[PDB]
């Protein structure tokens, strides 16, 4: 296929091609066009706070050490080991000055370089160039409030940049609220759908929470839970959505606080987000301030997302077409008590973990979605994604970025699939910056 | 019976749990116990989520399932929590979860799904303090079927603590459960094991 | 691979590629000229008899809702959202006078049509175009004798047509009898073969059922265990095989009104069906007659098998190249008892059902046959149908069709295989007429 | 025991089922059932099939595998066969299939196959009318193995009925199952469940 | 019971074995057996290998796991070795490879291994000769997981003889098993069945 | 991919692109060019004594049956019906004096011949080129000592010559020792490796042995328990590696007779190994007779290795690019005293069969090294072999082939590589020549 001229994203980001959940092909040129070339979550510092400390991610299909220098910065690398590439680490996480390659012994360090070969001055004597035979490095590592992502790709935008319109949203809860932690390990599933399926999901769709997971919220008794079976509509501007230039966008839901908590953990939540709000309000503005204790659907372009207040955090690793492993972390608010804190992660797994029962209900929606876009007379058929298109708006006097102002619409999913389309048809970060000249002009063309 | 200092790979929690089975056998206990385990896995194969709840559940229980983080054999260093909690549930919180999957409206409830369960290994023995306190130990393989052509096998084992409620029937008070996959193959955990 | 040029299968379809079973691409490339281009079985009137039933149904491997209009027509639907393609019906058969999706709540109605989006208005105002929007049609829908068949290409020839000069043979059963019935719901099985090895099998393959099923009719006791280990050869003009120019084909086993069933049903079977021709004597000739209680081994291509009188019902669901799903029903006369039409259901299943342990006497036939298509060595090695040709012959003046006057021989395979390669080397239905001008001819070439 | 207004999911036939063995434990019985299951599938396991029928089945058996057509939760209109028979058998279809498995030419069977089951959750409960009618439940997780790298495994729950015949040993009079995949996955279902 | 003649599946190896377990069911034995077998399954599961080895296995062990070569079910002029040995170790065997699983080095022990047993068809028989040695047959489902997506499942049968050594401690004297499965989809085999 | 261009190894086989481990596409031409076109280990006579006497055995994907003429030859054959293509045997190993097709009952000899054809006078009448129908044959089987290799490429070179000064050092444990004898059966698993991971590691991989095994050499108590956890290093000239101009190549370590055999065999095999040698002396020199009780640890190109005096033999059977099928048999000397034979067969399996406590060290390190070829950042990276390299020299007056000096280097690895570029790269046997006219000289470069 030529994704050059291959109009696999249609004008406005109003339609996508059903394939590009299935087709492997297409797969394949992601890791290219999509993967190697932008920011993907590793970790959060408070995963791996001390020197020593490391975890292992996956960045795209590929994995690599995230490891804490002794001067307190993060490198990454290649989970692979120089001589016959053999896998270096086996763990998930842990402490250590360095990692040895169980097939020959040889050992790096935490900062990647080749510090031992068993045997050197014997074998290689001193041909061996170990200056040259550090581990690949992950060209770039930068955090956004202690979450620290990382991108293969040397010419991509300083994160902040990268994340443009949609940094101005989390700011509030990421920045303002004194910052966040990630509660660790997360969970891991895999699901039989493309990486695309709940990261779209996430990005922009609170039109499938009434129906989806009408039994959820009906269970759960969350402070949503007047939506089940569509029963009640969001009220009047009860929200909106973003999206930006680089990809990301969230949904913003005013002053859901406790999110998808069940009712157990509603009071303290709304009064733990109104109280710090109130002190907000000083600081960042009475707007701002609500965004804090304001529901976010967020999806950093490409394939991590959250759910601000409800504290979930999702990563979805991207194995083939058809399977996506979702790793799921909680977040909480570094200044909340300790015991809240416990029950908040204990929450955020209840609902959306490997047995979150409002997860599940999505599962066959994503996965049959994806799975459907393999099939013969779907492949080129035209997923929608039309709702609201000719009413966002772009520049807004308070919320920047492409922005419709409703609860629910497909604002992000077009912002979303437009920048996906332009690094998909893009050779470069130059490209897909030509290609985004006019983003928001393509967004909002008939407004 | 464990020294942990000779035997490397065990745990100081499995050596804990072993000993007490291994002291007092007694097998009128043993029988009990599987025939607890072999009605409640009836009824949670039946789908009779109610009736577990009701006849099998006690109201002070704790339900968990937890999934730890992979870590070297050697590491003593990082200490950040080393679990999460795949379930880790009250009476009330299952109560949610068993309306959740009564609910009219759980479309991935439809077609109804197909539940079997194998219950094997079950050791038990009254607490040393607690003599109203059963540990009861069992593994459980469990199949789930659905949409025709979706089959996941989950493998545990079971660490149960059981008391008799309210007209004498023993109840489940704690199970908890390290499941043994780190990542799951199986779409998702929401079974109860 | 270039499918213009390549040669698949040899003139008269004497050969084929052994690749033709193993290789993906071409397995990709028959969804577009097989099961996108021909006639595919979809269901029986017996199955949805009632306005708003409905069943799921494959064609090639795209899934449909196959549902009774209120009109007393039946249309078929891709089982796929018109949204963002989630798939629609989660269940195998049922009655309802639409689908909605559980992703966003969108309803269609038993006719296709987009009849509620949730929030219509408030969300999508007038802009939703939903006239636009119904579920993509199978273009044509057709039946024989209650038998729904369906056709994505709207090229395509009528069904009547399409089933060319095996319709005659069918007739007897399908229509003089007075109409059969198909019993559901069908077995379902996973094998790993191909669904040509399958298909080719139920066309024109009675020369394995001596020595594949020896076994089976040595123990079932059935009418033709005579066969058994190859024991004794079918009479002198025990039968006949025919094919036909779409590439319909089947064989015709004089007499076996029982078929494959155990001696416990021979007495009634063989007596039902003598009751009956007698009657059809009158109505339709001796020959006619006869050959409604003959056993007919049939393929209507491409995917869709039968053993009439034995009351078998295939339909050999592609998934890959090396994997099938085989879907098995019973056909019965709707006439019989309605004893006997459990019995012969439960009958048919016996013998070619999940556990039916004929149908597991070919399994390893079919699997390994499939599976060495991929070997290298195999690729190019040529699977022989070479059997009976130079003496078949064409319009005849009693049996219709490309005609092997013989009870064993690769008559229906030839044909098959010719309708085969003329799809596979055509772009759409008119080549395929070209490229078949001179079927016949090419069928008894040495003839 | 259940209500099946209240526990939605449940089955009126399920619900029957249940409420046989949670009156009556008679330890002894379930002993007995779970010896005999045993044999039974050592039997199986070994290929011993006369013997099986010799030893194990009943002259008057129904040997029943269903496989139940996907429908709505909240379907109540269409009426059409809900089930196909997998197995219907009698005791000479039983016989068949048994010669058919001993046949020097069933060319499947060369190699040899190998079988190994697993019996669990073993209940049983003498029918409250028939005092000579005994009911056993039993779980099944069946591997087959052939031709070097071909593995199927089955699963399934049995609901059977048995009864002392000649010369007092209980056989089998009637198995059935609710196969629980609805597409088998296994290349068949040729297997004695 | 069994006639190998007229049961043309049947092994004479395996006639033999059934015809111990049907004559004579001791009840205690059985349970006693299923004691046996749990308790080892247990220590076995939680990697207590040093303590398996002390309390399960014998100082005479003869531990075996074959593997079988696929050959005509009619043939009879091949007489080359019929099986390999994926096991065949003695006591002192058995504890090499119990230090390599011990190993501080044994990088594939990290992160640590988890298993799961799951033993049923307990059957027990004392021999007919030596009165002290005790027949055990059971089935095992071994579930291994490993290294986050490792998933592997072995399925087996187990033809054990189990002695008091001392102490009075019945141990594990003989346990032979024919792996079912010829080419292994595992990766290894490297598991205690 | 274009291999004619492609450097997938680097020139004097010092790096070889990761890929070369994950491609499939590159597995597929592997097919053609590596094992189609070279020669593979079949079997021995000591498997196929008697006439009539067959394995089968794999040769790439392919299947084939390896039976014993009645002139006392060995004819190798396809494991494929030539009517419509079913696997003919299914068995490992047996005596009979044909094959009969289970499907329609063809009947082979064990001589390939296509003997009888059910009914063929009836059906086929004379029509039937039986002569022209017999299994496609492999073109070459040849004999190393007893040891069995076939190609289906006429144009290879006679196995001794593809051998070439591998052969030398072969000879004393296989030709001078009286002889050595397969045990039967091969343990068989499957690892998701890359073939060419154990191939490499076996052909010369003497570095990991100190490290991986550390755990099996401390256990085992074996004679080379010094090197656990790279504790101590080989002593000066421990050892040397070899390779030569078609692939084969070789680490030898000298005196190693009992190998990796623990403590409990290692009197008796150090015993009869020394006696041996002692006689050995006196027929083909002190060096040569050393050689034969010293440990081989040899790559048999492209995908059969072995251990000499430990007695581990094998053949790593490609399924795809991350799947290989490991063959594991014992060898042992003809005049060994049985007892000694079986349990040397015995400790052959425990170290190195499908529980081979000591091959479980080594999946890992084939596993991840093979998996990681597909991880995206690492498919251009270069794996090194560059240990060693330009201290190699040829044409020694003592030790043929390109010779290291030295226990533990990558000369086998560059000799390996260095064969297989050339392969990949050509499209029959005298472009593979034309390829490796300066073959030694391209390995001793620096030197
Ligand atoms: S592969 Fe890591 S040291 Fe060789
Ligand atoms: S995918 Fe069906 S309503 Fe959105
Ligand atoms: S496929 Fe072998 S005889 Fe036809
Ligand atoms: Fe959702
Ligand atoms: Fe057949
Ligand atoms: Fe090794």
């Amino acid at each position: 296929m030529n994704y050059n001229n291959k109009i696999l994203v249609s004008e406005s980001g109003l339609s996508q091609k059903h394939l590009i959940h299935g087709d492997e092909e297409l797969f394949q040129h992601e890791l290219k066009t999509i993967f190697a070339r932008n920011w993907l979550f590793l970790t959060h510092d408070s995963l791996i706070p001390a020197p020593g400390d490391y975890v292992t991610a996956k960045m795209g299909i590929d994995e690599v050490i995230v490891s804490r220098q002794n001067d307190g910065s993060i490198r990454a690398f290649l989970n692979v080991c120089r001589h016959r590439g053999k896998t270096l680490v086996s763990v998930e996480a842990g402490n250590a000055k360095g990692f040895v390659c169980s097939y020959h012994g040889w050992g790096f360090g935490s900062n990647g370089e080749l510090q031992s070969v068993p045997f050197e001055k014997d074998l290689y004597g001193e041909s061996l160039n170990k200056k040259c035979l550090g581990l690949k490095e992950v060209a770039r590592v930068e955090s956004f409030h202690g979450f620290i992502y990382g991108c293969f790709d040397q010419e991509a935008p300083p994160l902040m940049d990268y994340l443009g319109d949609a940094a101005w949203y989390l700011e509030p809860m990421f920045k303002h609220s004194g910052g966040l932690e990630l509660v660790g390990p997360p969970g891991k599933v895999v699901i039989k759908a493309n990486w695309k399926a709940p990261a779209e999901n996430f990005v922009g769709d609170a039109y499938h929470v009434g129906w989806t997971h009408a039994s959820s919220l009906r269970s759960g008794e969350s402070i949503f839970s007047s939506l089940a079976g569509n029963a009640a509509l969001p009220p009047e501007g009860a929200g909106l959505q973003m999206t930006s230039k680089y990809g990301s966008g969230m949904g913003v839901l005013w002053d859901g606080y406790s999110g998808v908590h069940s009712a157990d953990l509603v009071p303290e939540l709304m009064a733990f987000g109104g109280a710090k709000q109130e002190r907000l309000n000083k600081e960042i503005g009475d707007v701002r301030a609500r965004i804090y204790r304001s529901h976010l659907n967020c999806t950093v372009f490409p394939n991590n997302s959250m759910l601000t207040c409800s504290g979930v955090f999702k990563v979805w690793n991207p194995i083939d077409a058809n399977t996506t492993e979702v790793w799921t972390y909680a977040i909480v608010e570094k200044d909340m008590p300790e015991d809240l804190k416990r029950r908040l992660a204990d929450s955020v797994q209840r609902t959306f973990g490997p047995a979150g029962f409002w997860e599940s209900d999505d599962n066959d929606n994503m996965e049959t979605a994806s799975q459907n876009g393999k099939k013969y007379q779907s492949r080129d058929s035209d997923l929608l994604s039309n709702l609201g298109f000719g009413e966002d708006v772009y520049g807004d006097a308070v919320y920047p970025g492409v922005v419709g102002k409703s609860a629910i619409g497909e604002t992000s999913y077009r912002g979303f699939y437009r920048a996906y389309q332009a690094h998909v048809s893009s050779s470069n970060w130059a490209e897909f910056e030509h290609a985004s000249s006019t983003w928001h002009t393509e967004l909002t063309k008939t407004t | 019976m464990i020294n942990i200092q000779e035997d490397k790979l065990v745990s100081a929690h499995d050596a804990e749990e072993i000993l007490r089975f291994f002291n007092c056998h007694d097998s009128a206990l043993q029988q009990e116990a599987t025939t607890l385990l072999t009605q409640e896995a009836h009824l949670l194969d039946i789908q009779a989520y109610r009736a577990w709840l009701e006849h099998c559940v006690g109201s002070e229980v704790q339900y968990q399932v937890i999934s730890r983080e992979l870590r070297a054999a050697s590491e003593r260093r990082y200490k950040l929590n080393e679990a999460m909690n795949v379930y880790n549930e009250n009476f009330q919180q299952l109560k949610v979860r068993v309306e959740h999957q009564l609910d009219p409206q759980n479309w991935g409830n439809s077609p109804k799904l197909r539940f079997t369960r194998f219950i094997t290994n079950v050791q038990a023995a009254m607490d040393v303090n607690d003599k109203e306190l059963l540990h009861i130990r069992s593994n459980v393989i469990l199949h789930r079927a659905r949409r025709g052509n979706q089959v996941d096998v989950f493998y545990a084992a079971r660490e149960d603590k059981w008391k008799r409620g309210e007209g004498g029937v023993r109840k489940l008070v704690q199970r908890f459960v390290d499941y043994p996959e780190r990542i799951l193959q199986t779409h998702n955990l929401m079974v109860f094991l």
